[PDB]
């Protein structure tokens, strides 16, 4: 239940937030903009995942 | 100016008492004369052991009365006062004597 | 008379005082009187309680005595109402106000004085003072005492010719000033005399 | 024969007469836990001694607020009754 | 590296208990690592005294009652916990309160030594109604950090103590409530960097320099196990 | 009949703990878990822990 | 007359204050209601079951 | 005391006997350690039997769940109350209402 | 009044650019201080060049 | 870590 609404929150999108459509080299710094403030947890982004 | 006169039979004690009556004095008034040590009273006693008779058989006992002269050179309102609630550990007669 | 006593040769060093005040020549031996009093006193009263030691120290007129017992709860009975009894009447014998304290004595079998109150007790009960020793000793040990020795001495099994006998376990030394060497003596006042009984245990070296 | 409330304890040592009076029964108030006695009470022919001394349960502490006692018109000692 | 330091620059006293203290100058992003740390060793790390063992005379244990008082025993122990002392010399005083006569025993009403200070003079303790009622406790203060609690403190406490001795649970912290906010710093050639505005409330008995002081003093000393090994 | 009769009064003060029970009024139930620091606790921006 | 009475006090109307993480200094996002429940002690003690 | 309540604590922790109401109204003269003594106004008061009325106060004790039933004097010395009025507070009771 | 110096224990290489600093024991409280003071350093304060 | 305390190294004892 916790767990569920954890993840449901966090992979989820608006259609405006912090650091809106903007590219990313990685998951490490996506968690980087997450935490240091620059972005929020969902914020449309494209990445380059492996 | 007030003269303090410790006196007792252990040493440390005595120190230990000293040093309390310092930090007393010292954080209300100000210019604590200083914990100066006089000499010590050692009152030696010969007895005969032995219940009955054998005159070379002794013990020789002694009480050393250490002493201890702390004076404070500014009597201010605080200061004086604050030894009055400020009682001082057991087997230490203190001596306070303004002037 | 060959042995120094062990308590004596140590109050400077490793051992305390009993009585712990200073007073002036004029009041010395009055305070003295006082404090042999109200010792005999204590002993009195508190025998079938196991008293060990009554320490006496009195500031600014005013006599604090602090009982160490292996049983508070005979001492103080119902919550402060032995206790203050005890109080008034040391307050008079003193002649000042009393305030006794009272320290429970962990391990009652490594204290020596206690030991040797048991073995009196026994004797006076007409056990073999022998069995009595070794119980003496024996349980000291398990306790974690670093050695102990008991000694008795006269009319032992109410024989004509008197004797004494001991038993050491351990170590016990006695010329070693930093040793812990609890000593204390007892007196079983039998039938057909007095038996002494004297106890040292050995709890350890204090190194400063 | 009947039993007996005497804190002269058996078998057990120096561990028995604590939190009581010189005549038995645990002395009121105290910060007993358990393991504790707080009534000896034993008897003999029941060397043949044993330990029905009522004592604290197991994992339980407390203070010993009140003690109540109309036992066999006799419990006394030689006075405190 | 075109860093700065921070200094103590307005230490301002709303009261005596509730008082704010500035920090300036912090770099970019360091605020909230400095106000959260700084919060948490200050709420957790504190040394204050507090009451640990009551002795009234003519008591049995903490549940009883006693003669021409308001509060029962508990009341009276859970006011003394309460209680707000502040001593300079020593880490372990004992005071003395001794009072009669109908009216309400405040804590002005100890008898104070030199070298202890009690700071809440309006800290009311009990409520004495009979005129030939008295109460003569006599309070222990040691000196520690975090909570040490009656049940720990049955066995822990060595100095075998007699028995009469009240246990007084120890709230040894005289940090109560912390709080940081990082503004924008006025400096007159920088717009980049921020002031921290830590607001403390204290038992009135710690000195805030002197907290944040120590403070920073415990997290140096424990940052020094990353500097110096590895 | 019954010869000694000796009842003793302890009284045992159990404050909180992880594992005890405590509930509201609505029906609420709980099993009080972990009994965090003061430090650790959500404060709002005036400072007061919740 | 719950938000009046919350306009009394100086509270915001919604119920919900932002707060702080005590961990990590920083806020939760989507502010979280805080306020006072009467909480009772029900007497199924963990040590008296353990 | 429930900061959210709906009013009927008060009737439950009176109508339940476990706070010490007072049968006749008056002042009070408060000895208390022992007792509340409770000087009772002339019109309550019968024409003999001068009487003031002395409340009893069950201190700490055993509950059938093993619980601590005891009460305490909620009223100072010197102090008016009525009659129905509480004087002393129960197990979970707060000046009179009801505190879970 | 005095606090438990830790020992660094453990620095198990994974790779060259990998580390796991093990460390034990702190105060209570005092593992998310230290952790959470370094984060935030490392994430938004160090120097360097790209 | 001693860009840490060299930045708290002004108000300590």
């Amino acid at each position: 239940q916790d767990v569920v609404l954890g993840l449901y929150y966090m992979t989820r999108d608006c259609v405006n937030a912090k650091g809106e459509g903007m590219v990313l080299t990685g998951p490490k710094e996506a968690e980087r903009l997450y935490r240091s403030g620059l972005a929020s947890l969902h914020a449309r982004v494209k990445v380059r995942i492996t | 100016r007030i003269r303090i006169r410790l006196k007792a039979f252990d040493h440390r004690l005595i120190d230990q008492a000293t040093a309390e009556i310092v930090e007393t004095a010292k954080r209300t008034g100000a210019q604590v004369r200083g914990p100066i040590p006089l000499p010590t009273r050692k009152e030696r006693f010969t007895v005969l052991i032995s219940p009955h008779v054998n005159k070379d058989a002794r013990d020789q006992y002694e009480i050393r009365t250490h002493l201890r002269l702390v004076d404070i050179v500014e009597p201010t309102e605080k200061t004086v006062d604050a030894l009055m609630r400020l009682d001082l550990a057991a087997g230490v007669d203190v001596q306070i004597s303004l002037g | 008379g060959q042995k120094v006593h062990p308590n004596g040769i140590r109050l400077g060093i490793v051992k305390p005082w009993n009585s712990t005040w200073f007073a002036n020549t004029k009041e010395f031996a009055d305070n003295l009187d006082s404090d042999f009093k109200v010792r005999q006193y204590l002993t009195k009263e508190l025998a079938k309680a196991s008293v060990s030691r009554i320490v006496i120290e009195r500031p600014a007129k005013s006599i604090r005595v602090t009982i160490h017992t292996a049983r508070p709860g005979i001492v103080i009975g119902k919550k402060g109402e032995d206790v203050e009894k005890l109080r008034k009447v040391v307050a008079d014998i003193a002649g000042v106000p009393a305030q006794i304290n009272i320290a429970e004595v962990r391990k009652p079998e490594l204290d020596a004085k206690l030991v040797a109150d048991s073995i009196t007790s026994q004797l006076e009960r007409r056990v073999m003072f022998r069995r009595a020793m070794k119980r003496a000793v024996q349980n000291a040990m398990r306790l974690g005492a670093k050695g102990i020795k008991v000694e008795v001495s006269g009319r032992l099994g109410g024989a004509e010719i008197a004797r004494t006998e001991w038993y050491r376990e351990g170590r016990v030394p006695l010329h070693t000033l930093r040793a812990d060497i609890d000593y204390n003596t007892s007196e079983a006042h039998t039938t057909y005399g007095v038996i002494g009984v004297k106890v040292w245990i050995f709890k350890g070296e204090i190194l400063g | 024969g009947p039993e007996e409330i005497t804190a002269d304890i058996p078998n057990v040592g120096e561990a028995a007469l604590s939190k009581l009076d010189e005549s038995g029964i645990v002395y009121i108030g105290a910060e007993v836990t358990g393991g504790d006695i707080l009534v000896g009470k034993v008897t003999p022919k029941g060397s043949d001694v044993k330990d029905s001394s009522l004592r604290v349960p197991n994992g339980v502490s407390g203070t010993v607020i009140d003690v109540q006692v109309f036992t066999r018109d006799g419990v006394e000692k030689d006075k405190r009754a | 590296t075109e860093f700065l330091k921070p200094r103590l620059v307005d230490i301002e006293q709303v009261s005596s208990t509730h008082a704010k203290v500035t920090l300036e100058p912090l770099e970019r992003g360091f605020g909230h690592t400095l106000g959260n740390a700084l919060r948490r060793i200050l709420l957790s790390s504190m040394p204050g005294c507090a009451v640990t063992e009551v002795e009234i005379d003519g008591v049995l244990h903490e549940y009883s009652t006693k003669e021409g008082v308001q509060e029962d025993i508990l009341e009276i122990l859970l006011n003394l916990k309460g209680l707000a002392v502040r001593v300079q010399g020593k880490d372990e005083v004992i005071l003395t309160l001794n009072k009669s006569g109908i009216g309400p025993v405040t804590a002005a009403d100890i008898t104070h030594d030199g070298d202890v200070e009690i700071v809440k003079p309006q800290h009311v303790i009990c409520h004495l109604t009979d005129e030939n009622a008295s109460i003569s406790m006599r309070i222990k203060v040691q000196r520690g950090r975090g909570y040490v609690p009656a049940s720990t403190r049955i066995h822990s406490e060595e100095d075998e103590r007699p028995i009469g001795r009240l246990l007084v649970d120890a709230c040894y912290s005289p940090v109560e409530r912390i709080a940081y906010n990082v503004e924008a710093a006025r400096v007159e050639q920088r717009t980049d960097l921020d002031k921290l505005v830590i607001e403390m409330e204290t038992n009135g008995t710690i000195d805030p320099e002197e907290a944040i002081r120590r403070a920073a003093t415990i997290l140096a000393e424990q940052l020094e196990a990353f500097v110096d090994l590895r | 009949g019954v010869l000694k009769i000796v009842k003793v009064y302890l009284a045992v003060k159990r404050r909180i703990q992880p594992g005890d029970k405590m509930a509201g009024r609505h029906g609420n139930k709980g099993v009080i878990s972990k009994i965090n620091p003061i430090e650790d606790m959500p404060y709002d921006e005036n400072g007061t822990p919740v | 007359e719950i938000k009046e009475l919350l306009k009394l006090g100086d509270l915001p109307t919604s119920g919900q204050i932002r707060l702080y993480d005590g961990r990590t200094g920083e806020q939760f996002e989507r502010p979280v209601t805080v306020g006072y429940m009467y909480m009772l002690k029900l007497n199924h003690l963990v040590d008296d079951k353990m | 005391k429930p900061l959210v309540g709906t009013g009927m604590e008060r009737a439950v922790a009176v109508d339940s006997g476990v706070t010490a109401v007072a049968k006749r109204g008056g002042v009070v003269q408060y000895v208390d350690a022992s007792r509340i003594v409770i000087k009772v106004n002339e019109d309550e008061m019968y024409p003999g039997e001068a009487g003031i009325d002395i409340y009893n106060l069950t201190k700490y004790t055993r509950s059938n769940q093993n619980t601590c039933i005891n009460q305490m004097p909620c009223v100072s010395l010197g102090e008016p109350v009525e009659r129905g009025d509480v004087l002393a507070d129960g197990p979970s009771t707060d000046l009179g209402e009801l505190a879970l």
